[PDB]
């Protein structure tokens, strides 16, 4: 698609004007000083009212030129404790897979929003990591205890 | 003689619609340009990630505004 | 030399013909800093498991050999190994594509022995437990191995 | 017994219904789905952070003229 760079351009433009409170999406810099629109540094706030509240979670978004026929890859930096996050930090979510739920009209905005949603609504049937699945299934109170300590750890300022 | 009706929907201009279409974006995507407070300019964006995070001043959520 | 030829095409025959020293020959042959390589070794061995004492002990010993030489290295991450094991056993998904395997009988039997071994990193137990418990068609396709392993894991 | 309702999607669509307080929301959802061209099981609706029902009426849900409903595209972790 010729439209990847041009669309990322407009997405960034739009974001600066109108975006969800608490969130950060910043394209990184090519060494010649231009923005690299295939690589963005993002931050997702834990949801208020949830054990995720208070933390701010860094996430990198990698695109390719087939965007948006294909979704970007999204990695938590550093890797997060969560049933649907890989050890690599890769977020595993149906709207990020080219065929299940991914559609070209889905925007970065919705992606971040969606990844935010996945924090407190994990899918335990198909975990992406052993560590978090184990605890969640074993003692759910201990699981939340870990999630809270992770929020504190990634609390900003 | 019926009950439920759509009286309104957010609609873009023909030029805004075409752009979204070209870019495979939602039709409403550029409707922010139609706001009164919208300035057709923004400055050249140099602004790094670390700065944006700092700019939050640790306030993630909302309140009495 | 011929140890190499066994690994590419594992059989209970080939394994025994390596003679009395086989466990060490294996343990030396493989890169024990690399969990993925240790995993690949471990499965290849466990595959040829039979319940008859000669092959059983010739497997159990070879596993003990390999695994004691890994867990003692600081250069070895147990969690990565366990994770990579689970993925190859098909119990856990991965970003990469793996050819998964029909029978878990051997791996399960091997694991059953490895766990009650002293050298085993006990902190790994609950994890392993969670994925042995988790529904899997293949796990179901040997119920007895599964159940006797579960029973071992409860005892820790 | 004639009120307005804004339905607001994650894509920033805004679809405003006029509707009567005794009328069950199932029709509205249907109409919205149809207008937005998406399946009703694939999408969820929420008031004040809380889910809404086929049965539910603005009466029950204590709805106001300029008020707003939120739509959520289904998704699942893997």
């Amino acid at each position: 698609s010729g439209i990847a760079l041009s669309r990322l351009a407009q997405e960034r433009k739009a974001w600066r004007k109108d975006h969800p409170f608490g969130f950060v999406a910043v394209p990184t810099k090519n060494p010649d000083g231009t923005m690299n629109l295939m690589n963005w540094e993002c931050a997702i706030p834990g949801k208020k009212g949830t054990p995720w509240e208070g933390g701010l979670f860094k996430l990198r978004m990698l695109f390719k030129d087939d965007y948006p026929s294909s979704p970007p890859k999204c990695k938590f930096e550093p890797p997060l404790f969560h049933p649907n996050v890989y050890p690599s930090g890769t977020v595993c979510l149906s709207i990020l897979e080219e065929d299940k739920d991914w559609r070209p009209a889905i925007t970065i905005k919705q992606i971040l929003l969606g990844i935010q949603e996945l924090l407190n609504e994990p899918n335990i049937q198909d975990p992406a990591q052993a560590e978090a699945y184990t605890i969640y299934c074993q003692n759910r109170v201990e699981y939340e205890k870990r999630v809270r300590a992770q929020a504190k750890k990634f609390a900003p300022s | 003689d019926d009950d439920v009706l759509i009286v309104y929907e957010l609609t873009p201009t023909a030029e805004q619609k075409a752009l979204a279409t070209k870019l495979k974006l939602p039709p409403t995507f550029f409707c922010y340009k139609n706001r009164p407070d919208y300035v057709s300019e923004e400055e050249e964006d140099d602004e790094d990630f670390e700065t944006a995070v700092k700019k939050l001043n640790g306030k993630l959520y909302l309140d009495g505004s | 030399a011929d140890v190499s030829t066994f690994l590419a095409f594992p059989s209970p025959e080939k394994l025994l013909r390596l003679g009395p020293k086989s466990s060490v020959l294996i343990a030396q042959q493989t890169d024990t800093s690399d969990p993925e390589k240790v995993v690949s070794a471990f499965l290849k061995v466990s595959s040829v498991f039979k319940d008859e004492a000669t092959v059983r002990m010739a497997v159990q010993d070879a596993v003990d050999a390999l695994m004691q030489k890994a867990f003692n290295s600081s250069s070895f991450n147990s969690n990565t190994f366990l994770t990579r094991l689970l993925v190859h056993m098909g119990l856990l998904k991965s970003e990469d594509k793996v050819k998964a395997i029909a029978n878990l009988y051997g791996p399960l039997m091997a694991l059953n022995h490895m766990v009650q071994q002293d050298y085993f990193p006990k902190a790994l137990a609950p994890l392993l437990l969670a994925f042995v418990t988790k529904p899997n068609s293949a796990l179901e396709s040997c119920s007895f191995a599964r159940h006797s392993l579960l029973q071992t894991l409860y005892k820790v | 017994d004639h009120i307005n309702l804004k339905v607001a999607g994650q894509d920033g669509s805004v679809v405003q219904f006029k509707i009567k307080r005794h009328t069950p929301l199932s029709k509205l959802m249907k109409a919205y789905c149809e207008r937005q061209g998406l399946s009703m099981r694939q999408i969820r609706f929420r008031f004040d952070g809380q889910p809404i029902n086929e049965t539910d009426t603005p009466a029950q849900l204590e709805m106001e003229d300029e008020d707003t409903i939120d739509v959520f595209q289904q998704q699942t972790g893997g």
